[PDB]
């Protein structure tokens, strides 16, 4: 790169901007981690709630197939169609979009809701709640993954800067400064030569 | 020599002149003329010329000029982050600052000397263009505050009029400018 | 360039410096003195009880720290957004804006030390009590709370 | 939504309205997961840890271009009654995403 | 080094310069002429209506604008990665690459000014109509639209 | 000129001197007086002075000094984790290390030159305070092995006894240190 | 600065270079010699049969390869993380660490050439017999397998 004083000043300005950018990235990462360590709390609360919901739903379903014939329960289940009620919208999180399952959940869309077995119909509500819990746990988990990747990316940027960019600009600055000092030394040597020339002229031939 | 501004001649001139029109290699390379480096240029006659501007151009010309200076300085501040992380990483208001900065660069500071119209610009024409830009910025900022998507502001047709105002003839300019102000009010009034 | 001979040698011989900022000048602020790189090396011996007011050193320290925090938040909000910031950070943002607008930008007015300290306490009132970690409790009690309307009426 | 697990719970999931298939070994479970993933459809797949603790680490080679499907390790049927360390799940998850494995 | 005394004084004396590029040379482009540092002072005296063609000057200006945008976007990718690029940015990158490969790179071939203008136009057609702010509307109507395939392949 | 250590004067000096004491204004801003940065300071006199220590102050003074140095180094090597995550989030061992680093910094390195007594300290006072801190560290490590929560250690009454060793008189110190060692051995026995 | 006139002109005159590293010093390693940027230009003609023993050059080249590979993997861990490393990468990182801890860190020991070669062979034995691409099969058979039992 061209060794000149203006180039040196521009390189130093770049170095200052790089240090400022490292501070800015660190602060962004601090915000990200502050959010991540609370979103983990939310995720664990959701996970324990889902565990409880699944336990209760399984307990409710267990006795349904005992008192009543399993074949009749299977037929009643086949009567219910596999309808769709999940709306996979996009939620903006830290500048990123993630799939949010804001399910409309139409309860009246279940064809042939009535089940011949006495207890099978009641068990449907338990599995609906279990599915809601599963959707919730998935929703929190995806965003947790996203924030993790964001923190990893930010730390990649910070390390790249502080380990590749700043030292490189330091080396460039040192090189340019050395070249300028050399030019100054050559100029001083020349000035000494010419001053000695004039002094010798005066001393010898006046 | 070399474009270096630390030469004794340039430094000696800096300490005596009242205005410094610093030219830039980056802009001239892009064929962006006059190619003046805004950050490294200055004037010292601005304060003393306010009365004349109020009398002979517009009673609020000083404030419009200062508003453009404010916007350009905001752009210059945000460009650090732009280089760090890129334009998409910024918020919408900062993106608007960047975009209005580009509008000022291309539609107000840019000027063509080989054109039969834009080679010369009167003070009132500059004032009209500046007023158009400031009005647009206020409208767009309000829209962002009311939630309009920034990508949708950049497609407003009024931007082509703001950008082509340079090439309007001096005699025709006042009508074009009145129409442009009307259209700027409309382009956001309709959205409501 | 602070590394130049003239300012480097002047820094060796003299005691501090008042630094003018181009960003403030272009933003329209006069006098454009940036407190952050300014330093008065003798300020301590000339400040305090029996010369000025008792709350001068601590008010200067709090102003410095708060302004630094505010500029930091101002840089970060361009990428994370105003909503992402906590409430104390938003307080710092507003404080920095008000500091630039009312403290640094005094135009041609002649501010006595008492008027300046009044403005300083008005600016510091924006931050909550308890975030004034660098001012003694008694000083905060005696001088905290004054609203910005005292000087905002006639800036 | 689709779930792969033992045959006994597959009928229950079908009763819930999801898609269930009997799974009893790692190889067949992985093959069925590949078939389901390559089959465009629902965005979530629940996999038992007893047969495939890390389904993503096993079938990452496909969904990189299409990350629509979601893999969530669901607690196993046998482990459900006797329980498992839920705290361990998130602890190890942090270990994976940050690498410091520090918490309390 | 363009800052060296010899090129510096020559450029202060002469009426432009054609500056070669080692980066384009390594990629195999001949003549390896980088247009951004190049310049011709007297150009405006020999181009236009009655001399070469009416669209010449505006075409050259637009080509400079687009190539500069492409170089900037390359620098942006060097720090952020292609995945983050918007559609317009990718169009500008593709324009820069096609420019280097089909306008700058010509080998040993005598291109009439008409062929060169045709190539420039086919390349500028890679960009949306509205981005050509330096070319007059009538010229855009009269020359925009032709694709690069009509020349080769 | 600006703290850069790359200049010829500082480089020539450091080539010929034995001890470099790095005063830092950062420590002063943290009210850590004297403000010496133990990471960049260095002394080339320790090995030759060890025999004097074994003969005059204590036969184990070198060991305690080196242990304190290593403990400070470990406190410094945990900075990245405490930077990414808060202090409470760290596990028991790391949190013990951070708290012991704090107590070391505040009660052994810190000295108040304006105090009637603390302005001066003998090598036996330093050996005593270092032995107190290291004994506390070993007992606390054992206790955390036993499973006691770090909060209990954080509030142990021995903290006040070890923190005031600076402000005690030269003649009174020996009995105080004996009592402090007895009470350090005791205070952990009562705790489960 | 290796580009300073003093080291630069000395390197132009001398027949190699032994270089000390600050990383090894901050790690508390004595002597802190970094093998990778060091070199002995005349080494090839002063090791082998009748001069040390026949495994010297191959062992030296293999140690160089293993340690450089380990350092490359170590800098490769600043991207993908430990969890992403394969078995071979784990073996190479472990070898690099143990190399630093035993072959370089020798305090004030007066290691003999035979002792140093034994330590080297023990450290190499951590890596599989098939990855020692630079050592003739005979020497691997003769000296491979000894563990780090001597401490």
């Amino acid at each position: 790169v061209s060794p000149t004083r203006m180039n040196l000043l521009q390189r130093r300005g770049q170095l200052r901007l790089a240090q400022k950018g490292v501070d800015l990235l660190k602060k962004k990462r601090d915000a990200l981690v502050a959010e991540f360590f609370g979103l983990v709390r939310e995720a664990m609360e959701a996970r324990k709630a889902l565990d409880q919901a699944a336990k209760e739903a399984y307990a409710a379903l267990l006795l349904a197939q005992a008192f009543d014939g399993p074949e009749v329960v299977a037929g009643a289940a086949l009567g219910v169609p596999p309808l769709e009620g999940v709306e996979a919208e996009v939620e903006n999180v830290w500048g990123s979009k993630v799939p949010r399952l804001k399910a409309t959940f139409p309860d009246g869309a279940l064809l042939s809701p009535v089940g011949t077995p006495a207890y099978t119909l009641e068990a449907s509500r338990a599995f609906r709640r279990y599915a809601e819990a599963l959707i919730r746990v998935a929703n929190t988990e995806t965003r947790l993954k996203k924030i993790g990747e964001e923190i990893k990316k930010t730390t990649r940027r910070v390390n790249a800067l502080e380990q590749v960019v700043i030292p490189g600009i330091r080396a460039q600055i040192r090189f340019i400064q050395q070249v300028l000092e050399q030019r100054e030394r050559e100029d001083t040597f020349r000035l000494k030569r010419i001053k000695g020339k004039i002094e010798a002229r005066e001393a010898e031939e006046e | 020599p070399g474009g270096d501004m630390s030469e004794p001649v340039t430094q000696s001139t800096l300490r005596i002149v009242g205005a410094f029109w610093r030219l830039d290699a980056s802009l001239a390379f892009r064929r962006h003329f006059p190619a003046i480096n805004w950050n490294g240029s200055y004037s010292l006659f601005t304060s003393a010329l306010d009365p004349w501007y109020r009398e002979n151009v517009a009673e609020d010309y000083p404030e419009l000029r200062d508003a453009i200076s404010e916007l350009l300085q905001r752009e210059a501040g945000l460009q650090e982050i732009v280089q760090l992380v890129g334009p998409d990483a910024l918020q919408d208001a900062e993106r608007l600052v960047i975009e209005v900065g580009r509008i000022i660069r291309e539609d107000f500071l840019q000027q063509n000397a080989y054109h039969e119209v834009d080679a010369y610009c009167s003070m009132k024409k500059a004032y009209g263009i500046m007023k158009m830009i400031l009005a647009f910025y206020k409208e767009a900022e309000a829209a962002i505050k009311r939630g309009v998507s920034i990508d949708e502001i950049l497609q407003l047709p009024v931007l082509e009029r703001i950008g082509r105002a340079r090439y309007v003839s001096e005699e025709e300019f006042p009508a074009y400018f009145e129409e442009a102000m009307k259209e700027i009010q409309g382009a956001f009034k309709a959205l409501a | 360039d602070r590394t130049h001979p003239i300012p480097d040698l002047t820094g060796y011989i003299t005691e501090g410096q008042i630094q003018l900022s181009r960003e403030l000048h272009r933003k329209g602020i006069y006098p454009p003195i940036d407190p952050l790189p300014s330093l008065s090396r003798l300020m301590n011996n000339g400040v305090g009880k029996g010369k000025t007011r008792e709350d001068h050193k601590q008010v200067s320290d709090q102003l410095y720290s708060a302004y630094a925090n505010g500029v930091d938040i101002r840089k970060l909000v361009a990428i994370i957004g105003e909503d992402a910031l906590t409430e104390n950070d938003r307080r710092y943002l507003q404080f920095a804006d008000a500091f630039e607008r009312f403290f640094i930008n005094q135009g041609q007015q002649n501010r006595s030390i008492e008027e300046s300290l009044q403005i300083a306490w008005a600016l510091l009132s924006m931050l909550p009590q308890g975030e004034l970690k660098r001012i003694s409790k008694d000083h905060i009690g005696k001088y905290y709370g004054q609203k910005l309307e005292e000087i905002w009426g006639a800036p | 939504m689709a779930v792969i697990a033992d045959p006994e719970t597959a009928q229950g999931f079908r009763l819930a309205g999801l898609e269930g298939y009997g799974a009893s070994s790692a190889e067949e479970a992985q093959s069925l997961l590949e078939t389901l993933v390559e089959r465009g459809g629902y965005a979530l797949v629940a996999v038992d840890e007893a047969l495939l603790p890390d389904p993503e680490r096993a079938v990452e080679r496909l969904m990189r271009g299409r990350d629509l499907p979601v893999l969530l390790p669901i607690a196993g049927l046998k482990e459900a009654f006797q329980g498992h360390d839920v705290e361990g799940y998130m602890r190890e998850l942090v270990r994976k995403t940050i690498g410091f494995d520090i918490k309390l």
